[PDB]
């Protein structure tokens, strides 16, 4: 043993070794040490993991004939409202305070066999389009797809993005904004209905809860 | 990023009093080693230049009471820096939390897995451990029970960043 | 399920079902439930049953 | 005669105090459902027109004391409506009665088989259960222990007669 002892740099110092602890003045059954692991458990009878694959939100807004110019926003949905509504699907979702959620959205317009127009269903992720936008420069480039509103019912999935590893839901007014945009005037415009009805169904494709709300 | 499998820190939190009574009581212990006091702890002496770290915490908790004192104890983690004033016992039993009677189990070790939305702990992001007595504490005529915790070590430590030495 | 449900007249109502009872704050060996049956036992060393036949 | 295999009545008797002391103590509980109070119990609502009944009684008994209170308890049946002021412990040990220490066993269920010379219980014929503390009760400086019983149910019930509705 001399100065040529190789030194392995460790952070564990031997100034505190095995801390033994022994019961002295009473019985063990009266004095117990518990070793637990505080992990997050979603509840048993509810929690977003029941909505996995199922619908949790549904609206039916309307839009007029005069709003069917190119680019006009017809219907809008803030994801922070769709996830915090008054239905049973939402109230099970506002209990998740942080986690992951991939959400399916579907649109469906009821039309005659006469009229038929095309609509884009866009996911404005940074909420850069208020509902009073007739741009079409922004509509044409946003992520989404076009579909015909007479013979079809169009749906797609999108993942909620978080800068961190999970996504804090509590007090998060920046979860995205879904829009239905008009690309063109209707097929026929004379002697036609002056308003339409579109159904929106938001579903849960996947949910993970990394922290659950407790009172 | 530097990685440390086992990193002992032996930081003890402030011991918190609880008077006996029927009112529901909560003792909050934040686990923020970046928090400075009079002396720099073992965590700060080696990893205070970091911007944020990651790793599982091990905490020794201790409840000192009399031998004729009854209470139910819920040890509850709180991540992502949320503030809970009141707990819903329905919600705790739905999440399968188990309470312990301090007249039978008043010493323990809590493993806290790494859970943070941002991706790491920091000066502002840290876990909390809440000792929640739903029925208060029933003790002998003016007793105060004391709840004391010690951050024992950090398992699977990882840290990044380089702050300015102020 | 309609009004033609046959009714069996019983005196046992379901307004009080199985009364569970669980020990919480102490050990069982310190808190026991005894189930006995208070019957009459004649004494061991005396009692008219010794005079039987005498 | 109408026959009822199980007849729940859930009648609770008056809770009886006992001061701590060395004097031998007795708590008497008569089990006479025909006895009326402010409200008619489940027994009277269905079988008060009867002249007399028969069946085994089930009684939940309970002794509430401190954790530092000692006493020996003799639960003694009394049939045929006899009055005992004092008990001979020699006679109880000769009949193989077993006492229970209320610091170890202070809750129980007593099955009372049907025993009456006349052939049935009535308004005047009923069993009694006597909780006899031979050494008194040894408690902490002014304690009162409380003895409370509840007539739970009647097994193998049988009843006859038809009284006048007064």
């Amino acid at each position: 043993p001399d100065f040529t002892k190789i030194i392995w740099p460790t952070v564990v110092e031997r100034n505190f070794s095995n801390p033994q602890s022994e019961i002295t003045t009473t019985l063990q059954e009266l004095y117990g040490d518990t070793f637990e692991t505080v992990s997050i458990c979603p509840p048993q009878s509810y929690g977003g993991e029941l909505l996995k694959g199922k619908i949790f939100f549904s609206s039916t807004p309307e839009f007029t004939r005069e709003d069917l110019v190119e680019g006009k926003i017809l219907a809008s949905f803030k994801l922070d409202e769709v996830l915090s509504g008054l239905g049973m699907g939402a109230m099970l979702m506002t209990q998740i305070m942080s986690g992951h959620a991939t959400i399916r959205v579907s649109a469906k317009v009821m039309l005659s066999k006469f009229c038929s127009f095309a609509l884009k269903l866009v996911y404005d992720e940074l909420m850069q389009l208020n509902s009073d936008t007739t741009d079409f420069g922004k509509i044409s480039v946003l992520p989404g797809a076009i579909f015909s509103t007479q013979e079809e019912e169009f749906s797609f999935d999108f993942e909620l993005f978080s800068p961190g590893v999970h996504l804090k839901f509590d007090n998060n007014k920046l979860l995205g904004k879904v829009h239905l945009a008009a690309l063109s005037a209707p097929n026929l415009t004379e002697n036609m209905p002056e308003s339409f009805s579109c159904t929106f169904n938001f579903s849960i494709v996947d949910v993970k809860t990394t922290f659950y709300n407790i009172g | 990023c530097l990685s440390i499998p086992n990193f002992p820190v032996h930081i003890t939190g402030k011991t918190q009093q609880l008077h006996v009574g029927p009112k529901p009581s909560i003792a909050r212990f934040s686990f923020n080693p970046f928090d400075l006091g009079t002396v720099f702890n073992r965590f700060q002496s080696l990893c205070a230049h970091l911007e944020g770290y990651s790793g599982d915490l091990i905490v020794n908790w201790l409840v000192t009471c009399s031998a004729l004192t009854n209470a139910r104890l819920y040890i509850i983690p709180v991540y992502d820096n949320y503030s809970f004033e009141k707990f819903s016992e329905e919600k705790l039993i739905q999440c399968k939390y188990e309470f312990k009677q301090i007249s039978l189990v008043r010493k323990g070790t809590v493993h806290i897995p790494f859970v943070n939305w941002f991706g790491s702990y920091s000066r502002t992001r840290f876990p909390k451990l809440l000792f929640y007595f739903p029925n208060g504490v029933s003790g002998p005529s003016g007793e105060k029970i004391h709840v004391t915790v010690q951050l024992d070590r950090i398992l699977n430590f990882s840290g990044l960043g380089h702050r300015l030495f102020k």
